[PDB]
RNA sequence: GGUGAAAUUCUUGGAUUUAUUGAAGACUAACUACUGCGAAAGCAUUUGCCAAGGACGUUUUCAUUAAUCAAGAACGAAAGUUAGGGGAUCGAAGAUGAUCAGAUACCGUCGUAGUCUUAACCAUAAACUAUGCCGACUAGGGAUCGGGUGGUGUUUUUUUAAUGACCCACUCGGCACCUUACGAGAAAUCAAAGUCUUUGGGUUCUGGGGGGAGUAUGGUCGCAAGGCUGAAACUUAAAGGAAUUG
């Protein structure tokens, strides 16, 4: 379910993967959501709350590590954050999970 | 009107005992089995073993004060045969002679849901 | 070094005047560098952890465990062994303990232990292999090996010394009471022999 | 090309302490000698520095295992049963 | 030859059922194979009622029964005569009485 | 020559106010003296009694309860509930088959922190006009009826103070409870919960066990 | 001779052929 | 205690038996059936999580992608091997008490290995339906499990809606069963073991009198036990199957 919401997302919609790409689009206001990797470091990961809740915009904390999340976003590599530019054909953003 | 022990008659094969306690079972009252009322060591299950082994516990539960008894008749269970004795059915025909009045009895033979594998090998006991 | 198990350094604050104090726990499996550790009664049932005995619940597994209440552990402290917790006793606090080794304890409640196992553990499962191993393994403990055969020697220096053929000539089970220079061999012995019941 | 049919690592011993001791030796040599994933940083980089230690090279951070292994059954089911002891505390 | 359609047994899409023990010699048996028996009896008998209704509290109180489920090997079972060797066309006959 | 029935003082049971007539049987314990006096010789024991003798009525000729005595005044030992659990008899009489015997157990604390265990039975039972030898059930109606009960029993245990619980076991107002939810997964036949047995005790309470015993 | 311990006994001869041809080998 | 009868063994220091409380390990009774699932081996306490699967339904999609298969591989009871753990029970070995001419067997009481688990091995059973797999057709019947379809059919829940459960009638798939012998078979028997001298649907494996012998040898696999492959010299008029009478 998540995860076809997630494949959705990289088919359809736009999105940048990764802390620093992540942290400027929560300054500059392009996030609507962000999924944090379950093995992403506490501090790191009270960070991105902060700018979220700066910048109103939705955390959701994925079930499983950096390998799984770059896995269910379709890459070949770990990202411990994604954050979505903006929903395409995907409910991401209106479900809650 | 009455006071009430428990006979706890155990019948297995070669013995049968007639164990009379309180009502908790804390307190033993008569416990006579029949390799006491015999020596044959054939018999010691017998019926008549099993008669005088409860006909003496009940004249021991009179002059107690006990005048009336619940009966648990007792197979070995377990891994075992599961069958009561001869004896069970003269011991308790014993108390029922003996004045003694009777009341709720019981089997309280250990069933298990199987378990600790029975003793004879996989061919059985084979003579 | 000597030692199988690896050391944790933790850090402390003094509670009574602006400093950090150190430690040198005996790392359980599991606790990794960074971690926070909780002392007291009122700690959490997490790996790491100091507890109490008397406030673990039944099964607890516990390592560095107080023989008495403040002597800084004296139960459990080698690679992969740990103390069970088998039993409370709350009237007069007592906590039955089961050790390394099989045998049944009564402890002070008021008794600290670590959470979890002692770390290293499997180490004896690999074989030395060759005396230089075991030259290296004892060049930082201490002067035992290598071990000589009491049958081996001469009279003069031993119990089983000496005869036309190396062998012992009487029992090697030895009273309780002999004296020094007599306890060479199985001392006490109840039984001897493989264990085969 | 396959360079030894059975002995592997334990190659290095030739022909002396036993096939048996040997092959003993082989199997906690390798566990010793492989690269276990970091818990913390999620990339397999954590190696035994001592009997007991393993360090991430990445990330810095090192764990207390087995002597052989990151990680001992014994120890992870000390660890559930911990776990479940404290969500019966929790509870 | 051949003695019976169902071997000795009763087991036509199994392989494997499970033993049982017998109640007479305990030797091992698969379950579909045992000779299955339901002794229902009297706590007490068919002649000592009387006497213990005449001679206990609770005027006819239940009259309780043993209920047990008996398992018999092959051999045990034809030994106690509670299956009874039959005639080639009267074996083929399954009902009880 | 001992003879140790010249010796013992001969008890009285009560049983607690949540029954019919209190009045159990006879104890036997000693004279008290002193060098391990006869008071504490009692406080643990545990007698079975029929349901039926402490109700007076013969429905409950199976289902004995275990009364544990708690403590002495007088000439009185005063029980408290230690267990229910239905007769043998019953139980192999209840069990037949062309059916499906289901089974629930819950672990479950009262209202008090009186730990315990629930067990409870259940038979499919065939309806009328059934033509079919053997109402079985369907593996997905047992799960379905079995997760019932269980919210059922944990439902009626979580209130129920031991003395409510007891009072609840005694008209089997659960069993009713049983049956009008899971009538429509399957018919079902004996539905009794068979069996309580108490695992961890509470703070001993004598006022709540004169509560009962007055 | 049951089929079995026929089998039984040629396992054994068997068994020490293959230790004095290994002895005298 | 134990047996047909006993001995052995425990026991007035308290055995056995009664009661309360614990600990451990194994097992999962009854329900349990000519019932289910699985490739077979096998699989029976609850609940959660995970991946899978058959059948059914289908006016969905693809469109020959299939059948069977040397070589090649995965799995494979129990016993057994190695190393940890566990080691309640029963229990190859062993001890011991009996029986008997003897009894190193059956019977009795103990008892190591084993039984259980983890990580590896092994690869064999009357691993059997002694019945290869795929496809078509040939006879009647009732029961049963799973799915489906249809009854102004019962039933509880508000009185009956529905749903469930049940009843009836069909249908696909499945475990089987009964009758009969079209037909087959030497017969026993068999709805496949039928549609075979009126001999051909596709395809894999195996056998060629009885022994020697699953032996010897070589190879290969295995730590080992052993497994797979596997003769010959020689010897022999029978061995064998099914049924009949005694
Ligand atoms: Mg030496
Ligand atoms: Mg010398
Ligand atoms: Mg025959
Ligand atoms: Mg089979
Ligand atoms: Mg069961
Ligand atoms: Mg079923
Ligand atoms: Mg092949
Ligand atoms: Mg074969
Ligand atoms: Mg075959
Ligand atoms: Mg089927
Ligand atoms: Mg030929
Ligand atoms: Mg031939």
């Amino acid at each position: 379910s998540i995860n076809q919401k997630l494949a959705l997302v990289i088919k359809s919609g736009k999105y940048t993967l990764g802390y620093k790409s992540t942290v400027k689009s929560l300054r500059q206001g392009k996030s609507k959501l962000i999924i944090i990797a379950a093995n992403t470091p506490v501090l790191r990961k009270s960070e991105l709350e902060y700018y979220a809740m700066l910048s109103k915009t939705k955390v959701y904390y994925f079930q499983g590590g950096n390998n799984e999340l770059g896995t269910a976003v379709g890459k070949l590599f770990r990202v411990g954050v994604v954050s979505i530019l903006e929903a395409g054909d995907s409910d991401i953003l209106t479900t809650l999970a | 009107s009455q006071v009430f022990g428990v006979a706890r008659i155990y019948a297995s094969f070669n013995d049968t005992f007639v164990h009379v306690t309180d009502l908790s079972g804390k307190e033993t009252i008569a416990r006579v089995t029949g390799g006491m009322k015999v020596k044959a060591d054939r018999d010691e299950s017998s019926p008549y073993a099993a008669m005088l082994a409860a006909q003496d516990v009940a004249a021991k539960c009179k002059e107690v004060g006990i005048t009336a008894v619940h009966v648990k008749i007792r197979a070995t269970g377990g891994t075992r045969t599961k069958t009561p004795g001869p004896g069970g059915q003269a011991a308790l025909r014993a108390l029922a002679r003996s004045g003694l009045r009777i009341g709720r009895i019981e089997d309280v033979t250990p069933v298990p849901s199987d378990s600790t594998r029975k003793k004879g090998g996989r061919r059985g006991r084979r003579l | 070094s000597g030692r199988g198990a690896p050391l944790a350094k933790v850090v402390f604050r003094d509670p009574y005047k602006y400093r950090l104090r150190e430690e040198i726990f005996i790392a359980n499996e599991g606790v990794h560098t960074g971690q926070f550790i909780y002392a007291g009664k009122k700690a959490s049932l997490n790996v790491g952890n100091v507890l109490p005995l008397g406030s673990v619940p039944e099964g607890t597994i516990v390592s560095n465990v107080e023989e008495k209440p403040g002597d800084r552990g004296a139960l459990a402290r080698a690679s992969g062994n740990y103390v069970i917790i088998i039993g409370h006793n709350p009237d007069e606090n007592k906590t039955r303990v089961r050790l390394p080794s099989g045998a049944k304890k009564v402890i002070s409640s008021d008794a600290r232990g670590v959470i979890g196992v002692i770390a290293g553990g499997g180490r004896v499962d690999k074989p030395l292999l060759k005396a230089g191993r075991a030259f290296h393994k004892y060049r930082l403990k201490r002067n035992s090996w290598p071990k000589t055969r009491g049958v081996a020697m001469n009279p003069v220096d031993h119990p089983h010394g000496g005869g036309n053929h190396q062998h012992i000539g009487k029992a090697s089970t030895i009273s309780r009471g002999a004296v020094s220079g007599q306890k060479a061999g199985l001392i006490a012995a109840r039984r001897t022999g493989l264990l085969r019941g | 090309a396959k360079r030894t049919k059975k002995v592997g690592i334990t190659g290095k011993y030739g022909v002396r302490y036993g096939s048996s001791l040997r092959r003993q030796v082989k199997k906690l040599e390798i566990q010793q000698h492989a690269r276990y994933d970091c818990s913390f940083c999620g990339k397999k980089t954590v190696k035994r520095g001592a009997a007991g230690i393993w360090t991430c090279s990445c990330c810095k951070k090192t764990v207390a295992g087995g002597a052989y292994t990151v990680s001992t059954a014994a120890a992870a089911t000390v660890r559930s049963t911990i776990r479940r002891l404290r969500e019966m505390v929790e509870a | 030859p051949k003695k019976r359609a169902s071997n000795g047994r009763n087991k036509k899409g199994r392989g494997h059922v499970k033993p049982v023990r017998c109640v007479n010699c305990s030797k091992s048996i698969p379950k579909d194979k045992a000779i299955k028996r339901m002794a229902i009896r009297n706590i007490v008998e068919a002649a000592a009622v009387r006497d213990l209704s005449e001679a206990s509290v609770y005027p006819e109180y239940a009259l309780p029964k043993t209920y047990n489920k008996l398992h018999y090997c092959v051999s045990c079972a034809i030994h106690a005569r509670i299956v009874r060797v039959r005639s080639r066309e009267d074996r083929k006959n399954r009902a009880p009485p | 020559v001992v003879d140790p029935f010249t010796r013992k003082e001969w008890f009285d049971i009560k049983a607690p106010s949540t029954f019919e007539n209190r009045n159990v049987g006879k104890t036997l314990v000693n004279k008290s003296t002193g060098l391990k006096s006869a008071s504490d010789a009692l406080k643990g024991r545990v007698v079975e009694v029929c349901l039926a003798d402490l109700q007076g009525s013969e429905d409950h000729s199976f289902r004995k309860i275990k009364l544990r005595v708690d403590e002495v005044q007088g000439k009185n030992l005063l029980t408290n509930f230690h267990g229910m659990d239905f007769t043998t008899d019953k139980l192999r009489s209840m069990v037949r088959k062309w059916q499906t015997l289901i089974e629930a157990n819950v672990t479950v604390k009262t209202s008090d922190d009186y730990v315990l265990r629930i067990f409870a039975i259940a038979f499919t039972r065939k309806q009328a006009n059934q033509v079919k030898r053997h109402s079985y059930a369907q593996s997905s109606h047992i799960r379905a009826i079995r997760k019932v009960i269980s919210e059922i029993l944990t439902k009626e245990v979580q209130g129920s103070t031991l003395a409510q619980l007891t009072s609840k076991l005694i008209p089997e107002v659960i069993n009713k409870e049983i049956e009008n939810a899971t009538k429509d997964i399957f018919p079902l036949q004996n539905i009794h919960v068979r069996k309580v047995k108490l695992l961890k005790q509470p703070k001993f309470d004598v006022g709540a066990l004169m509560a009962l015993h007055g | 001779m049951r089929a079995k311990w026929r089998k039984k006994r040629t396992r054994r001869l068997k068994r020490k052929r293959r230790k004095v041809r290994a002895r005298s080998k």
